């Protein structure tokens, strides 16, 4: 269930949360998924995507 | 000791 993350794609505020689109590493962009926040642990992925 | 950039998938 924890997986490497390869890039942050998007970024949506959903139901109180906010949510990332992530790019799995090693797996196909047909297998990204959003996630909470609180599912992230790649913070340098999300600085990355904010520039 | 060396990061990697993870996440739980829902």
């Amino acid at each position: 269930e924890e997986y490497v993350v390869e890039k942050v794609l998007d970024r949506r505020v959903v139901k109180g949360q906010v949510e990332y689109l992530l790019k799995w590493k090693g797996f196909s962009e047909e297998h990204n998924t959003w996630e909470p926040e609180k599912n992230l642990d790649c913070p340098e992925l999300i600085s990355e995507f904010m520039k | 000791a060396r990061t990697k950039q993870t996440a739980r998938k829902s």
